[PDB]
């Protein structure tokens, strides 16, 4: 496959302010309306966040702009989107985003997501396709239009899919959807979280906390990324690609001391970093 | 996979007797028969259900027919009594005949 | 031919006996060895199967020893260490010598050797 | 399993990250050859893994004697090697009743030649001709060179020595990964030692009201004790006093 | 040059029960690489033996192989009114390979 | 198991015709692959190898026409076009393979009859 469509596209990215976001639980001890200080890698308040689009429609007609870039990881990765339609799946995260490292591949196909840690051969201009089988009726994804090679694989998991919809409800929520990435002593951990917004696209004042959802033994340092995409194809009309408008959220985490307030359930709402002012 | 003998087998010489290795659910074929004497190693008699080691007389035989091993001793003698047992063949392990203490009478 | 085992044993509960059989009369790491276990009015025991040539262990559970069977191929001889030794423990042991294609008859045997497992002394 | 390969091409499947069922190994008992190494079978029943090799094949009932570490013949020369120094146990049985058919069974196969003895735990599917002589036959077959792979012939006519075994053989390993493959009732109100998923101290386990949330493992105190945990084979809130 | 084969003969019709003996020489000294085949004209060639000494699966030992080196012989034998076919030879020492002409075993 | 074969048919001589053979049951890929003439009222004469376990292709220089051979492995077939026709070839061909000692995988198609003929 690696069916490839770069279309380049100038402008500087869009970046935003994070009010108060990105703030984790970090440990499993149930605590009850104390508060509470570690220094860990966070995403700190007030930070510039870069909201990305991997399909922009500027419109004239059509134009959809493939603009998602191989992006570093850094010390740590938040992310956030809405996608009403999902259009996003999972992540290539890696090193040499290529053979001789090993590659953690999201991908969260409906609707078992299979996260594969394993080596691959990401081609130039990964994404996830999706056909239509013609036999049963259903709409395939073909996982190879992301990588060539599937191989040598070192890991493999299934869990119930973190990626989810509600809808029905034509807006006024956009299923704001958060996921945060950290690579630290051999575990790296994943968050998540589902939110209402009826903001027209950046972020809300609320305070989100996310879970970790599986601590799992990776033992590599991803050192850069991409997202994914899930396509089509469409027939003759004056190949189909680009479905729908896609945009996300992106912002590096870095070591902080927060105070953690837990509810009397232990639900986290005010967080406060100690060096932000 | 566990197989059951009768306790004890009471016949006299020129008589035959017929002591039974009946095994749960399914048998192996081969079965292996054994004569202990008292305080004595038990010697093999029968090997495979079909075959009789060397040198042992051709009054002993074995045999099995669905979940039973027969051991078929003809025309006995006051001589030959002892306890008997079967061994299990193969299925992880062998379980041992329980024993069947042979007696003969008109003595 | 020769299946020669060591003498007897006498051990407190809890404690340990390995118990050595010999061999000689045929070729040693053609056969494997068998260990049979009879006790007090009771019927013969299987406790496990050895290989002369590398281990052979397929321990039956039954009595939990530990049981661990070791060949010595130098003496031609076959091990068997059984630990917690248990008041029915006190039983007479067997080795049996098996072939070693799939074939599993003991033939020839050695003599029986008695462990005692009792809290009272000799 | 309902299909194993043959010994020219065997199935071998990485297995980690997951809790061992050693108990009904034992308790199978319908198993013709089954025999370990390492540290004895009732042993390993706790005595963990890092990372095992779990791969299978079938061959004759004769040559599983091949089968053991460090020995010679067909299997073990050209087909699979077990190392010099090996750890697993090896597991055999009949499948008479599945594999040898009537009309024949010839979907098995085997390597019967190579140029060289075969490097341990890999497998040889290169089904190119061997020039046993000097004569070059060069691909195709010819004179002084024979085809490299075989059938076994296997029908239930076959005596007991004939028949087929499944022989699946397990191999260990310890490295710097930890062992990631591994095989008390709760006191309420009872000054009680415990340990809970390696977490240890001492105290008076109760009943308890407080809510977790799910991912959560402790709970905790203003004072950095251990205050309250959660029993994790039944969900519930247990103090610690 | 090539490698010659002699069959003979190149026909025999037969009756019977007979136990028939179709030659195949050879020009070179062939160690056994030489078949043998059931063609009722049409069909397609049934291997009858393979390296010129052992029997095939579903052909009884009414038929039977022997020879090496130059000669080759097909050893019919107790002959059945099914075995009335025409019949090969075959070497594979070298390449090219050839088959024997043919010989039609039929009923007299 | 099994072998099935391209459309035999009449076509003029100097021509060019790819024959397809695909197998069924078990693979080419592991064995190699022959094919054979039969002309009414002659001989089995082989024709040529192929040799995928390697790459090698041998052709009979009896018939030495340059009768290419290669494959679709992955489809189980084998492809030979028959170039520099004449009208002595017409007869029906083979796919074939040869018990080497070893095997016993003597398996043979159904038989396709090529012409070699300007007249249909
Ligand atoms: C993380 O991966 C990076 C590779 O991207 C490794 O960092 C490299 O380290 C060498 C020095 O040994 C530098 O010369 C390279 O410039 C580094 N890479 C980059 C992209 O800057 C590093 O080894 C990995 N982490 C660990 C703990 O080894
Ligand atoms: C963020 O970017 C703005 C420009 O959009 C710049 O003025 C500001 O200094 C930046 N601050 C940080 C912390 O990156």
């Amino acid at each position: 496959q690696c069916v490839n469509l770069t279309t380049r596209t100038q402008l500087p990215p869009a970046y935003t302010n994070s009010f108060t976001r990105g703030v984790y639980y970090p440990d499993k001890v149930f605590r009850s309306s104390v508060l509470h200080s570690t220094q860990d890698l966070f995403l700190p308040f007030f930070s510039n966040v870069t909201w990305f689009h991997a399909i922009h429609v500027s419109g004239t007609n059509g134009t959809k702009r493939f603009d998602n870039p191989v992006l570093p990881f850094n010390d740590g990765v938040y992310f956030a989107s809405t996608e009403k339609s999902n259009i996003i799946r999972g992540w290539i995260f890696g090193t040499t985003l290529d053979s001789k490292t090993q590659s953690l591949l999201i991908v969260n196909n409906a609707t078992n997501v299979v996260i594969k840690v394993c080596e691959f051969q990401f081609c130039n201009d990964p994404f996830l396709g999706v056909y239509y089988h013609k036999n049963n009726k259903s709409w395939m994804e073909s996982e190879f239009r992301v990588y060539s090679s599937a191989n040598n694989c070192t890991f493999e998991y299934v869990s119930q899919p973190f990626l989810m919809d509600l809808e029905g409800k034509q807006g006024n929520f956009k299923n704001l959807r958060e996921f945060v990435f950290k690579n630290i002593d051999g575990y790296f951990k994943i968050y998540s979280k589902h939110t209402p917004i009826n903001l027209v696209r950046d972020l809300p004042q609320g305070f989100s906390a996310l879970e970790p959802l599986v601590d799992l033994p990776i033992g590599i340092n991803i050192t850069r990324f991409q997202t994914l995409l899930a396509l089509h194809r469409s027939y003759l009309t004056p190949s189909g690609w680009t479905a729908g408008a896609a945009a996300y959220y992106v912002g590096y985490l870095q070591p902080r001391t927060f105070l953690l307030k837990y509810n009397e359930n232990g639900t986290i709402t005010d967080a406060v970093d100690c060096a932000l002012d | 996979i566990v197989l059951t003998q009768s306790p004890f087998q009471s016949v006299s010489p020129k008589e035959k007797v017929t002591i039974t290795c009946r095994a749960s659910q399914s048998i192996s074929s081969n079965l292996h028969w054994y004569q202990q004497k008292p305080d004595q190693s038990p010697k093999l008699l029968i090997k495979y259900a079909s075959q009789s080691i060397s040198g042992i007389p051709s009054r002993f035989s074995g045999s099995g027919s669905g979940t039973d091993f027969t051991l078929t001793i003809n025309s006995l003698e006051a001589e030959d009594f002892g306890i008997y047992f079967c061994q299990q063949t193969n299925f992880w392990p062998y379980i041992f005949g329980q024993g069947t203490k042979l007696e003969i009478l008109k003595r | 031919v020769q299946l020669v085992q060591s003498g007897a044993e006498v051990k407190k509960p809890g404690a340990t006996v390995k118990i050595s059989c010999k061999v000689s009369g045929y070729s040693f790491s053609n056969y494997y060895i068998h260990w049979v276990k009879q006790a007090p009015g009771k019927s013969l025991e299987w406790i496990g199967y050895i290989d002369p040539f590398n281990g052979g262990t397929s321990d039956n559970l039954k009595f939990k020893g530990a049981a661990t069977l070791t060949a010595d191929t130098s003496t031609d001889t076959a091990y068997m260490e059984l630990s917690s030794l248990r008041s029915e423990d006190t039983a007479v042991y067997y080795c049996a010598r098996s072939e070693y294609d799939p074939y599993y008859v003991m033939d020839y045997w050695g003599q029986g050797t008695t462990v005692t497992v009792s809290s009272a002394s000799t | 399993a309902t299909r194993f390969a043959s010994v020219y091409a065997w199935n071998r499947k990485r297995i980690s990250n997951c809790v061992a069922d050693y108990s009904v190994l034992y308790n199978s008992a319908s198993f013709s050859t089954f025999k370990c190494y390492g540290v004895s079978p009732t042993k390993l029943n706790d005595l963990c893994f890092t990372n095992v090799y779990a791969d299978s094949f079938v061959i004759r009932g004769d040559e599983v004697r091949q089968i053991a570490p460090g020995q010679t013949g067909k299997i073990a020369d050209y087909n699979y090697k077990l190392p010099d120094d090996f750890t697993g146990c090896v597991i055999a049985w009949n499948s008479n009743n599945l594999d040898s058919k009537v009309g024949g069974n010839y979907n098995y196969l085997y390597r019967l030649f190579r140029k060289s003895n075969l490097k341990p735990f890999e497998r040889d599917i290169s089904t190119e001709i061997y020039q046993a002589g000097s004569t070059p036959c060069n691909g195709v077959e010819g004179f002084n060179c024979y085809f490299p792979l075989q059938s076994y012939g296997f029908q239930p006519t076959n005596g007991v020595g004939y028949q087929p075994y499944r022989v699946v053989v397990l191999s260990f390993e310890l490295l710097h990964a930890p062992a990631t493959v591994c095989g008390t009732n709760l006191v309420k109100n009872k000054c009680v030692n415990f340990n809970f998923n390696g977490l240890t101290g001492t105290g008076v386990l109760t009943e308890s009201n407080k809510k977790f949330l799910p991912f959560q493992q402790f709970g905790r105190d203003i004072a950095d004790t251990t205050d309250a945990v959660r029993d994790p084979q039944t969900l519930e809130i247990l103090d610690i006093t | 040059g090539d490698i010659q084969l002699t069959q003979s003969p190149s026909s025999l019709s037969a009756s019977v029960g007979d136990r028939v003996t179709i030659t195949c020489r050879a020009s070179q000294s062939i160690s056994s690489y030489l078949n043998w085949y059931q063609q009722k004209p049409g069909k397609a060639p049934k291997l009858l033996i393979y390296a010129a000494s052992s029997l095939q699966s579903g052909v009884p030992s009414r038929f039977s192989g022997s020879g090496s080196g130059t000669d080759f012989t097909l050893t019919i034998s107790s002959l059945q009114p099914e075995d009335f076919a025409t019949y090969y030879c075959q070497q594979s020492y070298s390449t090219p390979r050839t088959f024997g002409q043919g010989t039609k075993v039929e009923i007299k | 198991q099994q072998l099935v074969e391209s459309g035999g048919g009449v076509v003029q001589p100097g021509r060019s015709l790819r024959l397809s053979c695909a197998a069924s049951g078990f693979t080419f890929s592991s064995y190699a692959m022959h094919w054979v003439r039969q002309a009414p009222g002659k001989g089995l004469e082989w024709v040529a190898v192929i040799s995928y376990d390697g790459s090698n292709k041998y052709y009979a220089d009896s018939v030495k026409g340059r009768f290419t051979i290669s494959r679709d492995n992955s489809k189980n077939t084998l492809y030979l076009q028959m170039n520099s026709l004449r009208a002595e070839d017409t007869a029906v061909y083979y796919c074939a393979r040869h018990a080497t000692l070893m095997n016993n995988k003597d398996i043979w198609g159904q038989g396709t009859l090529v012409t070699v003929s300007s007249a249909s």
